[PDB]
C-alpha cells in the first residue's frame, strides 16, 4: 500500500497567521493516465470529512481563496495564507490514485497562547472503591500549555507504569488550554502496602518536575 | 444531496450485520460509491468502492468477509458485513465518489453523517462512581466513573448550576469497559460550607448516581 505522512502532527497558530501542511507519499502518486489523486479534506469535532482540495490543487466548489495546494510526486502542501477561527480542526491528505486509496494521519491546527504551568492535584482512593478491594489514586493535571506534558508515578519511590491510564481533554474553547488525567489503579492490599504515592509531571514551564504526593500516615 | 447510513450497533466477534445507506437528490445510479471508516484512534480508512457502472473495489483485510451491492431502482448502498472482528469497530461512513465509469476525475464530494459499529463481547452496565475529595484560594473535586458499558455517560455538576471550571475526560477502554473522571474546581469559601455534587448519568441503563463529595481525611 502507499503509506501517506504528514507534518507536522499539530500545528499551533496564530488566528490570521499563514498555515502551511505537509503530506508525503511513500511512492509515486501519479496514475497511469498521467493524473495525480491527492485530495485534502477538513474534518471539525462531530462532522465528517469535508472536501478542500481535489487532484493537488483545484479548490472545491464553496472553498474559500486562502486554500491553496501544490506539490508533486511524493511531496504535496497545502496552505491558509490567512487562519480562520472556522478553520480549527483535523486536515487529511488522502491519495485515490491506488488501491487501496489511503489517508495521511492527520494535522490538528490548535490555537497558540500563552505557556501556563498545569495546577496539580492529587486524591487517595475513596472509602467506597477501598470497600470493594480496589484502590484507585487520582491526579488532575489542570489548564496548562502547551499540551506536550511528561507524567510519572512513584510508590515509595521507584516508577510504575502497570496500571496507570491517561486521559488528555482537547483544546478549551474559552482559555485555549489542555488538562489531563492519570490514574493509579492498584488493589485494597498492595495498597496498603506502600506510603507514598507520587505524581510528578515534566512540563516547560518549570525546570524542575512538578510533583505531588500522597502518604498514606500523614492522613 | 443527502446520504442517510443506517444499521449501527453492538454486534458481537464473529458477527454479522448489513448497512444500508439512502441516497437522496442527485442520480444515484450515475456515481461510483464509497464506504470509509474512521477508528477510534481517528485514523481514516477506505473500506470499498463500487462504481457507476458496477466494478468493485475492496480492502484486502475485509475481501471475502464484506459484500457491498447497490439497489439502482432504490437508491441505496449497503455493506453486508460477516466474521466482524474488534479492528472492525469504527464509525462507517457512507460516500458520493465524484466519478462514473471511464471519467478522469474521482473524489470524495458528498458524506452522510456515519453510523457507529462496536464489535465487542460485553454486557450494558452501569459504572460505579467514586468522590474525589482532596486529603489555597480555590479547590478542586472529581468524579472517578469506572467499569461502564456502553458509552456514553453524562456527568454534570450541582444539576448544571457549576458549569464553569469543570474539566470532564475522554473515556478510555481498559479490559473492556470505560473509565472516564470529571474535575471541578471552586472557590475555598464554597465547599465544604456548601454541598457539592456530581450527578452521573449513563442513558443505556437509565441510571442517575448522586455523589456527593464530601470532606474526609484519608
Ligand atoms: C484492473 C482494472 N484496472 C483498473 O481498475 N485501474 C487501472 C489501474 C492501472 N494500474 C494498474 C497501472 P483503476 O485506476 C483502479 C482504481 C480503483 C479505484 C480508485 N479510487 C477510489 O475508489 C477512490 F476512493 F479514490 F474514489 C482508484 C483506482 O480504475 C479507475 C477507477 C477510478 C475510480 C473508481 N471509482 O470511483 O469507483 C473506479 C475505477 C479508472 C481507470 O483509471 N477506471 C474506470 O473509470 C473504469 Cl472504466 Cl470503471
Amino acid at each position: 500500500d502507499v503509506l501517506m505522512t504528514q507534518t507536522p502532527l499539530s500545528l499551533p497558530v496564530s488566528l490570521g497567521d499563514q498555515a502551511s501542511i505537509s503530506c508525503r507519499s511513500s511512492q509515486t502518486i501519479v496514475h497511469s493516465n498521467g493524473d495525480t489523486y491527492l485530495d485534502w479534506f477538513l474534518q471539525k469535532p462531530g462532522q465528517s470529512p469535508k472536501l478542500l482540495i481535489y487532484k493537488v490543487s483545484n479548490r472545491f466548489s464553496g472553498v474559500p481563496d486562502r486554500f491553496s495546494g501544490s506539490g508533486s510526486g511524493t511531496d504535496f502542501t497545502l496552505k491558509i495564507s490567512r487562519v480562520e477561527a472556522e478553520d480549527l480542526g483535523v486536515y487529511y491528505c488522502f491519495q485515490g490514485s491506488h488501491v487501496p486509496p489511503t489517508f495521511g494521519g492527520g494535522t490538528k491546527l490548535e490555537i497558540k497562547r500563552a505557556d501556563a504551568a498545569p495546577t496539580v492535584s492529587i486524591f487517595p482512593p475513596s472509602s467506597e472503591q477501598l470497600t470493594s478491594g480496589g484502590a484507585s489514586v487520582v491526579c488532575f493535571l489542570n489548564n496548562f500549555y502547551p499540551k506536550d506534558i511528561n507524567v510519572k508515578w512513584k510508590i515509595d519511590g521507584s516508577e510504575r507504569q502497570n496500571g496507570v491510564l491517561n486521559s488528555w481533554t482537547d483544546q478549551d474553547s474559552k482559555d485555549s488550554t489542555y488538562s489531563m488525567s492519570s490514574t493509579l489503579t492498584l488493589t485494597k492490599d498492595e495498597y496498603e502496602r506502600h506510603n507514598s504515592y507520587t505524581c510528578e509531571a515534566t512540563h516547560k514551564t518549570s525546570t524542575s518536575p512538578i510533583v505531588k504526593s500522597f502518604n498514606r500516615n500523614e492522613c | 444531496v443527502k446520504l442517510v447510513e443506517s444499521g449501527g450497533g453492538l454486534v458481537k466477534p464473529g458477527g454479522s450485520l448489513k448497512l444500508s445507506c439512502a441516497a437522496s437528490g442527485f442520480t444515484f445510479s450515475n456515481y461510483a460509491m464509497s464506504w470509509v471508516r474512521q477508528t477510534p484512534e481517528k485514523r481514516l480508512e477506505w473500506v470499498v468502492s463500487i462504481s457507476s457502472g458496477g466494478s468493485i473495489y475492496y480492502l484486502d483485510s475485509v475481501k471475502g468477509r464484506f459484500t457491498v451491492s447497490r439497489d439502482n431502482a432504490r437508491n441505496i448502498l449497503y455493506l453486508q458485513m460477516t466474521s466482524l472482528r474488534s479492528e472492525d469497530t469504527a464509525m462507517y461512513f457512507c460516500a458520493r465518489v465524484s466519478h462514473y465509469d471511464g471519467s478522469r476525475d474521482w473524489y470524495f464530494d458528498v458524506w452522510g453523517a456515519g453510523t457507529s459499529v462496536t464489535v465487542s463481547s460485553a454486557k450494558t452496565t452501569p459504572p460505579s462512581v467514586y468522590p474525589l475529595a482532596p486529603g489555597n484560594s480555590m479547590v478542586t473535586l472529581g468524579c472517578l466513573v469506572k467499569g461502564y458499558f456502553p458509552e456514553p455517560v453524562t456527568v454534570t455538576w450541582n444539576s448544571g448550576s457549576l458549569s464553569s471550571g469543570v474539566h470532564t475526560f475522554p473515556a478510555v477502554l481498559q479490559s473492556d469497559l470505560y473509565t472516564l473522571s470529571s474535575s471541578v474546581t471552586v472557590p475555598s469559601s464554597t465547599w465544604p460550607s456548601e454541598t457539592v455534587t456530581c450527578n452521573v448519568a449513563h442513558p443505556a441503563s437509565s441510571t442517575k448516581v448522586d455523589k456527593k463529595i464530601v470532606p474526609r481525611d484519608c
